[PDB]
């Protein structure tokens, strides 16, 4: 019955919304500004 | 039976009836029967016409240029340029055939076919 | 219980898939043999005969299954093999 | 431990084959894509020399 | 025995129960997607050679740039471009750990594995599939309002199909889910089978398995990631 | 009860006979209905003779659902080996 | 012991399922089949739709009418069973 | 005692569990081809994106149609088990 | 002595695995015919890829309807078996 | 009950299904070769005399499965496995 | 034994909603792959434009037989019902 | 009733199954290669040749999977897993 | 009744449900990529190198479905869930 729904639900997503932060900042705007230079 | 009107560019080449027609079109190999359902159709640049007539030997041509036309009455070949069997001489057709150059191996080939010699 | 009755209900059952499985591929290739010779005639009415003889075959290939699945029945309704 | 030395044997392959026959051709894509932008950066400089 | 699931070294806080593996596997993949990114930041270069991870990173955010433009301009939603790669990378990430050799026997038989694929956990894929439903719910609210997004999207693209359209909108996140799960409990399931075999009959069908898995994986990725931004596109539209 | 067994196995076995039947009918005719479709399309005048084989077509394939019914005689009204 | 009547019913049904099974799968298959030709014939003729109803409909007729005759089996196959004690 | 109702509501289930898996896959497929005349039609012929949705909405209906009454005799088998003694 | 209650679920089960089976058939097929029409339009019309998602996502959202209004129906017949006793 | 009832009941299913899968598999595959073959001839009618030995061959693997499945049947009717 | 008659029953459904993903899956798969060949036969240049769509529907399908894949967990690791 | 004549009849359903299952497939495989291969050599009487060597290919595969099935006959009617 | 017998009877009715659809999957899928493959050579001889490509990418998946199945296949002969 491991199927049901956790709480580790909350958590992963907690994780993962941190890690968007970073791809907000540190990885999507800078390739953005380097491909507009280029 | 169906009217085959081969035309070329500079004239009129050949018209008469006839009972079948077979010709290499790009999609591959087409058969024309008297009701055949009107179509339009390229020919491969190594094409060639063999058609079979009433009592008559099946005049085979070889053809560069080839375009097909199938109508609810008569089959029309617009044709830059055709050449029946008769009149082509295998040396200069072997000679050129599989040249470098595109149109001269393609006109080249569709006359070997039209001989027959494949 | 008695085993003659297992044995009638299992043949019973399989007949029927025997049969229906016949069924649907004698439908579904004549539906597609069909297809093929009606799409022939539109194309080119004056090979009729021409397209008549070959389409009998695919039906002669189709049909025969479905004739040899039903020629079991005989086999497996009536004469039930393994009857005890 | 039988299926981790079956599972070791396995990753070993897994290796050998990623390098044979795949990074080569990876490899040879980035480096690809790195002469190309290269190549950019040095037309653009030549021509604002010129 | 196979020893199907049976999360190991679970918890509970707060009346909340979680599962330590998942979690444990989440974090390592946030670790590496993070190393990642630092280390893209500190090799940043738009007047030199590229990196390797540069080069990665580029490709990916110029195609998912690409899908986007086709579906909607960046203008309207450029929200929906960082959105995407973190989660494809992320996915990438959590289906590739998992080939590496972390399989030790549970001294029964039940062969387990110290690193697990979090997608193989209904809790992680529900998290991410219930995250865009709600992204790309509130971006159509916002392009729209709560006026004019729930007549649009019960009309949906015909009105006169109503129910069909609300059979739509609620079952997408489920699939979204769901096929996570699928495709990588397949993967676990399968590879906890082949540890039946002893090692020298074991190491080939592993080996095969884990092959395909890396394409199967990334296959994964891309369809999630290209289904988000095209539902992100369907939900911003007239 | 040897009747009991012998009832059920023969309407299951007839419920299968009359589903199979009802896939290869409708299966043929939309296949063969859409090749008279896409010739009428092509040809609107050309009905009068692609009904013709049409005909025999769709007489091929729902005879063998119609030869199907046949055995609904054979295992829900009279099953053989009933006892 | 158990009852006759009870399996035979239980039998009936599932036979009954079966014939909608299949005549549902022929039907569905077969409106699907001949409205793609019928699409696909205006579509490449959009003045002829006017005369090209009159043998698609043949052809669906042909096939629904072919699933009520399943449908009928139903009554037969459940609410009067042959056989039923 | 072997419970005959048991029997009886567990083959009706099976039964219509048939019936949903008939019509499921006939609704699927004739919707499946309908698409795909409907969308062959709009690449080649995208100006009748407004008319050829007349026929394929109709074929949709009809598929769709066959698939409710599959829905509806199902819930009869199931809801309201016919035959129970 | 058999359980009614493990008989009763026993054929609810077995009925909303063929639920699935067939829902997922259907679902499978369109949805592959569906992509079809839709790969050779995009090759036929290389600009269409914007173009000829509407028909192509009405089906499969019909498609999918199908398939999870089965999902639904099997859920019910597995977790809430009707007549369960 | 006899084992040898069971036994036989279950061979009868199996071999009804064996049918049923081979008779399925035999009919379309051959209806769609079929097919393909009047396409042919209605495009190019001269073509029939050499374009009957691929379609032979066709049916020869339509046919050869189906037949060689058909055998295993038998067996399950005739020489059941385990039949105790 | 009660729980053996529904375990077995569990793993019979089960099976047959594997075998109805399976089919889903391979026929799905098969299309979208004859789809793609074929277009790439009448065009190299846009391979990728091809692949996207192929792969959105190769997901679609993907996602219809792991529907059932993951109701098989349900099906025959935890049975509703099993008591 | 005998727990080895219950085990052996559902293996024998289950080969059935099996069989049914890959008959079908090999037999459909096999049909549309075929139409294929009619279809190509109806269109490029020459290409023949080059078209026997891929075809070839895809019937192998298409036959790959009966095989298998086959082989599962031995693993079910000869050597039924769980047998008691 | 053994409850094992009866259990382990149900696993081999389930591992012949899944080969049998898994077997019907990979061969229709195989079948339908062949025919592409077979009529994109046939259009143009010599783009067959390219036609590979996609084409094996194609049976990258219905092929392995296939093998998914057979996985599960043994999971259900050799491992029965809840055997208890």
């Amino acid at each position: 019955n491991f199927l049901i729904p956790n709480g580790t639900f909350f958590a992963v997503l907690i994780i993962f919304l941190i890690v968007l932060g970073v791809i907000s900042k540190w990885v999507v705007p800078p390739i953005s500004k380097v491909l507009a230079e280029r | 039976d169906l009217n085959v009107e081969i035309v070329a560019v500079e004239r009129e080449l050949w018209s008469g009836p006839a009972t079948f027609v077979f010709t290499r079109t790009t999609a591959g190999e087409i058969g024309i029967l008297p009701r055949h359902i009107p179509l339009v159709a390229q020919l491969v640049d190594d094409a060639m016409v063999r058609v079979e007539r009433e009592g008559e030997d099946d005049l085979r041509i070889a053809v560069d240029g080839g375009f097909l036309s199938v109508t609810e009455e008569t089959v029309r070949i617009l044709v830059e340029n055709a050449q029946f069997e008769s009149e082509i001489d295998a040396d200069a057709a072997k000679e050129d055939a599989a040249s470098d150059d595109e149109r001269t191996a393609a006109w080249g080939r569709a006359r070997l076919r039209a001989l027959g010699q494949i | 219980l008695d085993p003659n009755a297992i044995i009638t209900a299992g043949a019973l059952i399989g007949g029927g898939l025997i049969m229906g499985g016949g069924a649907i591929g004698a439908g579904i290739g004549d539906g597609i043999a069909g297809n093929a010779l009606i799409s022939g005639i539109a194309r080119q009415p004056e090979a009729q005969g021409r397209l008549f003889t070959p389409f009998f075959i695919t039906v002669g290939l189709v049909e025969a299954a479905y004739f040899i699945n039903l020629a079991f029945m005989a086999l497996f309704v009536f004469a039930t093999p393994g009857l005890q | 431990m039988s299926i981790f030395i079956g599972q070791l044997i396995g990753f070993a392959v897994i290796a050998f084959i990623i390098v044979k026959w795949v990074v080569p051709p990876v490899r040879t894509l980035m480096r690809n894509q790195q002469e190309a932008v290269r190549a950019a950066l040095a037309e653009s400089a030549e021509a604002a020399k010129k | 025995a196979i020893h199907v699931g049976h999360h190991t070294l679970v918890f509970e806080l707060f009346g909340m129960t979680f599962n330590g593996d998942t979690i444990l596997a989440t974090a390592v993949t946030a670790v590496i997607v993070i190393a990642l990114a630092f280390y893209l930041r500190a090799k940043v270069t738009s007047t030199g050679v590229p990196s390797g991870v540069q080069l990665f990173w580029e490709a990916l955010t110029i195609q998912m740039r690409q899908q986007i433009e086709g579906s909607i301009g960046m203008k309207i939603a450029p929200f929906v471009l960082p959105l995407s790669v973190t989660i494809f990378v992320f996915i990438l990430i959590s289906n590739w750990l998992a080939v590496l050799p972390l399989q030790y026997g549970g001294a029964d038989g039940a062969a387990a594995e110290l690193y697990k694929a979090p997608a193989s956990d209904i809790n992680f894929v529900l998290a991410l599939a219930l995250f865009v439903f709600v992204c790309y719910h509130a971006a159509g609210i916002w392009r729209r309002g709560i006026v004019g997004h729930p007549i649009k999207v019960v009309k949906g693209h015909v009105a006169f199909l109503a129910p069909i359209n609300i059979v739509e909108e609620l079952a997408k996140p489920i699939s979204l889910a769901l096929r996570l799960f699928g495709n990588i409990f397949a993967g676990g399931i399968l590879v906890a089978l082949i540890a039946m075999f002893p090692w020298y009959i074991q190491w080939f069908p592993n080996a095969v398995w884990k092959t395909f898995d890396l394409f199967v994986g990334l296959i994964q990725a891309f369809i999630f990631s290209l289904l988000t931004i095209l539902y992100f596109s369907q939900s911003m539209e007239l």
